[PDB]
RNA sequence: AAAAUAGACUACGAAAGUGGCUUUAACAUAUCUGAACACACAAUAGCUAAGACCCAAACUGGGAUUAGAUACCCCACUAUGCUUAGCAACAGUUAAAUCAACAAAACUGCUCGCCAGAACACUACGAGCCACAGCUUAAAACUCAAA
């Protein structure tokens, strides 16, 4: 899980608010949940990922979240 | 150790982008670094408007500079990036490849 | 004194053909481009060669004393800059206490090795106060 | 093996000699670090 | 005006009983400003009190040794050389002067 | 009840059950024993049970 | 300045405590018990010096209200909230009748500290501050058959 892979990290945020999903929604084991969380924050603060919304270019990727 | 510099440069014409890239890599080598690769991720619209050097940016070029630097270099390089006017945002991280995959089986 | 920055890392010092190598790879494989922990490992390896009879045996009391001594040197170097780091102050004071305990045990068990340790690491053993 | 890998790798490093040429080559190339994951755990290359 | 008795305080210079409370009383009021003149009779025990008060926070010490801390001066208009040490003004005079032993 | 393991050791009957009365030559007994190690078990027991009797006599 | 989501996580730290990102240092110890008196921390009161003052706010003023108004609403502004510097443990057991009750199922071993009626009772002979009239500061006797 890399902070530059914004496509993968956008598969774990809310399309309308940009909030990160929890493990009850994502289904990840807690360690990979922590990796995804830290990567998302790193990307957001380093100017790679939007924070208040999901980047529209990635709205049509496979839905891996149970929401 | 091994570091990665993620660089967000100002949306400029090719000669000036080349000049800025040469300048930053020259600074890296001046502070004792061995630059390994330089990769261009592309020119793209910023996720959000970024204010730097009294100018508002909505577009920027993304570059990656892989290098090996002595540990004391990092801080100095950060200061230099704070002074270069063509850089919206530079961040130095420990290279992801050094962090070896944990054995989660 | 610290090891020279040009010294190779402990793990890249016995690899065959390391002397037939380009200068750039030597720099990549030196203490110049590693964090402080490799320099401390090199210090420990040097002291183990200089003091103990069997440098490979690491479970001996003398080995533990040398390791704690290099750790204590690291803590003092750290606290020289972060004067208000109370956690590392606690760690330094504790580590000094256990090194004193190990020195007492070594003195009571092996006096020759005790003298060698005290000379090699520049440690002045002092008897505890009575009250 | 690590040392030999570095023997081969150090050849293609950006020195101060081939600086400008590699800078221009980077400006004439684009790399992509984006890939997607499916519910089947398969990497969907862009 | 006429002689006015402000306080009556029992002390014992040998055991230092009441000396510290005396210092506190002297350093707490507006009216105890200025020079102190330690009058008394011969066997009153003046010298012991002078030695006690000399080695205390009451004195503005510049050195530790009691030889230099106290100075000898001739009494004005006479040749009677007597000891003296400099004292502090009481506390109220910083928010908003010499000691003297006289012949017994 | 009486405190400690094996309180019978602290009874004059046990203390006088000792049968070692040293000749007049013996002045000092030093007893070197190891707290751990099976080979010294008896020695440890010697310290626990019979030293009080030897000293009493 | 302080850190929504993750966090339905329960990790790090001796404790208090720590949850924005990056980088640099960095997370003692191969048996246990053992400090009022040693060294580090930590918290809780109360005063003392200076300093900041957006906002809030005991006290203190002002405005409106029944028929002792709203103690309660509104305005203004203090102390203060801020910033410095100071004053039972440890190892093993679940076998037994577990089992005064109530809590929190009972146990052993080993060590330290502490406990032998009400009574951590009451009382100012006095002492300090004060300076004629007030404030602060106590143990013991004594008594009882209770508590
Ligand atoms: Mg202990
Ligand atoms: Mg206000
Ligand atoms: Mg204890």
């Amino acid at each position: 899980v890399d902070y530059k892979n914004v496509q993968l990290l956008s598969q774990f945020v809310s399309p309308f608010t940009g909030c990160i999903y929890g493990r009850h929604i994502t289904g990840l084991c807690g360690k990979k949940q922590k990796e995804i969380t830290k990567a998302i924050k790193r990307a957001q603060i380093m100017g790679f990922m939007p924070v208040t919304y999901k980047d529209p270019a990635y709205l049509k990727d496979p839905k891996v979240c149970n929401i | 150790p091994r570091y990665e510099l993620a660089l967000i440069l100002k949306a400029m014409q090719r000669p000036e982008t080349a000049a800025t890239l040469k300048r930053t890599i020259e600074a890296l080598m001046d502070r004792g670094a061995i630059v390994r690769d330089l990769e261009n991720l592309g020119e793209r619209a910023l996720p959000y408007r970024i204010s730097a050097h009294s100018q508002q940016h909505n577009r920027g070029g993304y570059f990656l500079v892989d290098f090996y630097a002595p540990t004391a270099a990092v801080e100095s390089m950060v200061e230099h990036l704070s002074r270069d006017i063509d850089v919206i945002r530079g961040n130095i991280v420990k290279h992801p490849l050094t962090q070896e995959l944990k054995e989660c089986e | 004194d610290d090891p020279p920055p040009s010294t190779l890392l402990k793990d890249y010092q016995n690899v065959p053909g390391i002397e037939k190598v380009d200068d750039v790879v030597k720099r990549l494989l030196s203490l110049e481009m590693a964090n402080k922990k490799e320099m401390l490992k090199i210090k420990q390896e040097q002291f183990m060669k200089k003091i103990v009879a069997n440098p490979e045996d690491t479970r001996s009391l003398e080995a533990r004393i040398i390791a704690l001594s290099v750790k204590i040197r690291s803590y003092e170097e750290h606290l020289e800059k972060h004067r208000k780091d109370k956690a590392h102050k606690r760690y330094l004071l504790m580590s000094i206490d256990q090194r004193k305990k190990m020195l007492k045990n070594l003195r009571n068990t092996n006096y020759d090795v005790f003298e060698k340790i005290c000379w090699g690491l520049g440690i002045e053993y002092t008897f505890p106060p009575l009250y | 093996r690590e040392v030999l890998q570095l023997q081969e790798e150090v050849k293609n490093f950006i020195t101060r000699e081939n600086l400008e040429a590699r800078v221009e080559a980077a400006l004439d190339s684009r790399k992509n670090y984006n890939w997607a994951i499916t519910r089947e755990g398969l990497v969907v290359r862009p | 005006s006429r002689t006015v008795v402000r306080d009556v305080r029992l002390i014992s210079a040998k055991t230092g009983y009441g000396v510290e409370e005396l210092i506190s009383a002297l350093q707490r009021s507006w009216r105890y400003r200025g020079d102190v003149y330690l009058v008394g009779a011969t066997n009153a025990g003046k010298s012991t009190l002078f030695n006690t008060l000399l080695e205390s926070d009451y004195c503005t010490a510049k050195g530790s040794e009691a030889i230099d801390r106290a100075t000898i001066s001739p009494w004005p208009g006479t040749t009677l050389n007597l000891l003296k040490f400099p004292i502090c003004n009481p506390t109220p005079y910083r928010m908003f002067h010499w000691f003297y032993d006289t012949p017994g | 009840p009486m405190k400690g393991r094996f309180p019978i050791r602290r009874t004059l009957q046990y203390l006088s059950q000792g049968n070692v009365v040293f000749k007049d030559s013996v002045k000092v007994m030093t007893v070197n024993y190891n707290t751990h190690g099976e080979l010294g078990e008896g020695a440890r027991k010697f310290v626990f049970f019979n030293i009080p009797q030897i000293q009493y006599k």
